[PDB]
RNA sequence: AGCCAGGAUGUUGGCUUAGAAGCAGCCAUCAUUUAAAGAAAGCGUAAUAGCUCACUGGUCGAGUCGGCCUGCGCGGAAGAU
């Protein structure tokens, strides 16, 4: 479960999530499920679908998660009316734009690379799509 | 290239193989299980008999350069081309042997360099002597 | 028998039938006769006799409970 | 043996580009050397088929424009950042 | 649709009637009447049957080569016949005819009376096995369909009505 | 018969075919592989 | 219509030597001495493949086949067991003059006939089995 | 596509295992014969057996096979006068 160890402020805006990804390459791997829609990952999405793809690799090569769960996203408590200040903090999410890199892998053939993203990709609110380490 | 080249250089040897024969049979081969033909094949080789399976068009085109041209006027069906090079009949005889023993193994047409000998003539080659009795 | 989670150790032929030893827990062997002929048309008998301990698996010793 | 056809383009900009994108071409830019830049447009699936191969970044590429080869080599691609698709490339006189 | 590219040949002694759509086809077998779809054009050339697709029509081809299979299998009702074998398995089940009507005992406590359609024909050579001859090669699949039917073959023992040709896929109880 | 939202070929032997504007999934093998999309 | 692999000089005990004929009905004692027979005239302790097809009509047939190359293998290298990592363990050393007698013996029952072919095929059964080749 | 054949020999590869024989799992990963046959993609067996597939030959005599973008559709889709 992904979260900051510290941070500058527990609370902050909604804030937007317009605009284009930054991270689009492959940059440690040579595979990567690479978010094609908008949305939020929360940290227990995150880790679930890092669950459900190291379960599939068999504990081979190796993983990186490309994005981190550093947003605080409060929640006001159940039968309590408006205003009397934020709520409180209940799970962390990472902003997430087209064409972002969620996770990326190397030392495994990507026939079963494949096999291992479209397992975690079942586990995400977003659509993904698979993608290869390109020379430039 | 690929498997058009494989079918190029596949057609050479059995070409060369057939200007370097003797005596020339193709039978029919069908019902025939790996381990009664794989007896057959043995037999042949102790005897000098090279005998190949291939497509009929491969091996119409691959005895047009070969005296047999009259051979490869049928070429129906499953086909055993028997190049009986050493003596000549070594491969007629093992055929015949083997036609009675395993059924459905039928001899059909062989060639006696030029002269196109039927299924009902094959004795000739089956009874035909070794080379060596001049003396 | 693999139901019964016992450790199946041989499986000796015989002009007659077939002689089977396995190592079962005597818990889980409770009521046996009866399903031993209905597996078999009642045609096939079963000799059963104490053989050594083993540690029970934890959801058993958690049952277990005085 | 990598040779791309090429037409220089008429109008820059972003909604020329854009236009360019969705009638199937894309821009790219030549430069380096004496000469001054050159702004090309030119066909989105060809290159893509010819970049698709790891050799397109290493050979020296040639352009057809106006008749005239140039020798080049690819010194810069930008992708579509979720689909298979080349926004620009930059080119530099071999 | 490359099965209607073949042609079906029409044998001797059997005639073809063509009015349109509608056909009619008499053998030594029997007779047999079809209207055909709108959309396939039939021609009677030289002593065989050729199909096509009317212009105008997006299912055509298809539309002609379900044609030509059932003149196909019209041609042969008339010329030959159609034949089904039906088995009964189980302890006491048997089977009879009377004239185009099977009565049946399938373990019930009623007997079974099929009636069987115009042109269809069982006989019974033993008790424990039918055979259907006829012209239609539909109706005799639709008799045999229905005569399984009556009491479809059962699993675990393979007690029922099944097909000579078919094989019953059987099970195994572990009486729990 | 299965009814789901997603029908899938499980074996070889699953053939897809479309019957009424429906899916289903029919195995000459297994009954337990046979699905319609509902 | 059966086969077996009895031990040779084994034939005698029958832990499943009666069993297997007690099913079909054949008398254990005529096929023992047979078998003893070919058994005792060969290397006693090893298991010999055989062929015995009874035909149902009461008859009585058996073509043993040469041991195995596992064992042969096996008790030329002096092992009693086999390679649980044949590309790491790798444990157990043959020689290229011992697959020769060996490839005599089996010559009757594969197909090439070139020796060296043979022993090819039986050092490629070496290598499976984890054998130190030179 | 289909239809007719073959689909093998060391060998039951080795380890492990009550059993592991192509098909529990773990390490390879061959050669032989070939037209071709995987130290096996399935089903099946306690294990065998058995039924396949890949592959190859025969037959047939014209096109055929999949992957990528993209348009419009299909199911997912149950409420109360
Ligand atoms: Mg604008
Ligand atoms: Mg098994
Ligand atoms: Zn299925």
């Amino acid at each position: 479960m992904l979260q900051p160890k510290r941070t500058k402020f527990r609370k902050m805006h909604k804030g937007r999530n317009r605009g284009l990804a930054q991270g689009t390459d492959v940059s440690f791997g040579s595979f990567g499920l690479k978010a094609v829609g908008r949305g939020r990952l929360t940290a227990r999405q995150i880790e679930a679908a890092r669950r459900a793809m190291t379960r599939a690799v068999k504990r081979q090569g190796k993983i990186w998660i490309r994005v981190f769960p550093d947003k605080p996203i409060t929640e006001k408590p159940l039968a309590v009316r408006m205003g009397k200040g934020k709520g409180n903090v209940e799970y962390w999410v990472a902003l997430i734009q087209p064409g972002k890199v969620l996770y990326e892998m190397d030392g495994v053939p990507e026939e079963l690379a494949r096999e291992a993203f479209k397992l975690a990709a079942a586990k995400l609110p977003i659509k993904t799509t698979f993608v290869t380490k390109t020379v430039m | 290239a690929l498997n058009l080249q494989d079918k190029q250089a596949i057609v050479a040897e059995v070409s060369e193989v057939a200007k370097g024969a003797l005596s020339a049979v193709v039978a029919d081969s069908r019902g025939v299980t790996v381990d009664k033909m794989t007896e057959l094949r043995k037999a042949g080789r102790e005897a000098g008999v090279y005998m190949r399976v291939v497509r009929n068009t491969l091996l119409r085109r691959a005895v047009e350069g070969t005296p047999f041209e009259c051979l490869k006027d049928a070429f129906v069906g499953p086909t055993l081309i028997a190049y009986s090079m050493e003596h000549p009949g070594a491969a007629a005889r093992l055929f015949k042997e083997f036609a009675k023993a395993n059924a459905k193994f039928e001899v059909k047409a062989a060639a006696f360099e030029g002269e196109l000998i039927p299924a009902s003539q094959i004795d000739r080659l089956a009874t035909l002597p070794t080379y060596e009795e001049a003396i | 028998l693999s139901r019964r989670r016992g450790m199946l150790k041989g499986q000796e032929s015989e002009v007659t039938g077939v002689k089977i030893h396995a190592e079962v827990p005597l818990s889980e062997m409770f009521g046996y006769a009866t399903q031993l002929r209905s597996l078999t048309k009642g045609r096939a008998s079963y000799t059963m006799e104490f053989l050594k301990y083993d540690e029970a698996p934890s959801n058993v010793a958690q049952a277990v409970i005085e | 043996m990598f040779t791309i056809n090429a037409e220089v383009r008429k109008e820059q900009g972003k909604g020329a580009s854009r236009r360019l994108r969705a009638a199937n071409k894309f821009p790219a830019i030549i430069y380096g050397g004496k000469e001054a830049p050159l702004a090309i447009e030119l066909d989105h699936d060809k290159v893509m088929n010819m970049q698709a191969k790891a050799e397109f970044y290493s050979e020296v590429l040639t352009i057809v424009v106006d008749g005239k080869e140039i020798k080049v080599k690819a010194q810069d691609v930008q992708r579509h950042p979720y689909k298979p698709k080349l926004q620009h490339i930059d080119f530099v006189r071999a | 649709s490359r099965v209607a590219k073949a042609p079906v040949v029409v044998p001797a002694g059997v005639d073809v009637k063509i009015n349109g759509q509608v056909i009619t086809i008499k053998g030594k077998n029997g007779e047999l009447t079809r209207t055909l779809n709108d959309a396939v054009e039939v021609k009677h050339a030289d002593n065989t049957l050729t199909f096509g697709p009317r212009d105008g029509y997006a299912d055509g081809w298809a539309q002609a080569g379900t044609a030509r299979a059932l003149l196909n299998s019209m041609v042969i009702g008339v010329t030959e016949g159609f034949t089904k074998k039906l088995q009964l398995v189980g302890v006491g089940y048997r089977a009879a005819v009377k004239g185009n009507v099977i009565n049946l005992s399938l373990g019930f406590s009623h007997p079974v009376d099929h009636q069987l359609p115009a042109g269809i024909t069982a006989e019974c050579p033993t008790q424990t096995e039918i055979v259907l001859k006829g012209a239609d090669k539909q109706v005799i699949g639709q008799v045999a369909a229905d005569l399984r039917a009556y009491r479809r073959p059962e699993p675990y023992k393979g007690k029922g009505v099944r097909y000579a040709d078919e094989v019953v896929r059987t099970k195994e109880a572990k009486k729990k | 018969m299965k009814v789901r939202a997603s029908v899938k070929k499980l074996c070889r032997n699953c053939k897809i075919v479309k019957r009424d504007g429906v899916i289903r999934v029919i195995c000459s093998a297994e009954p337990k592989h046979k699905q319609r999309q509902g | 219509y059966v086969k077996l692999q009895v031990a040779a000089g084994m034939a005698n005990p029958s832990p499943p030597v009666g069993p297997a004929l007690g099913q079909q009905g054949v008398n254990i004692m005529e096929f023992c001495k047979a078998f003893n027979a070919k058994t005792d005239s060969i290397e006693k302790g090893l298991p010999i493949p055989v062929v015995i097809t009874v035909y149902a009509d009461r008859s009585f047939t058996f073509v043993t086949k040469t041991p195995p190359a596992a064992v042969l293998l096996k008790k030329a290298a002096g092992i009693k067991s086999g390679s649980g990592k044949p590309n790491k363990d790798k444990v157990g050393k043959i020689s290229r003059a011992q697959l020769q007698e060996i490839a005599q013996t089996k010559a009757a029952d594969m197909t090439g006939a070139d020796i060296e072919a043979m022993t090819r095929s039986i050092e490629g059964t070496a290598r499976s089995m984890g054998l130190v080749v030179e």
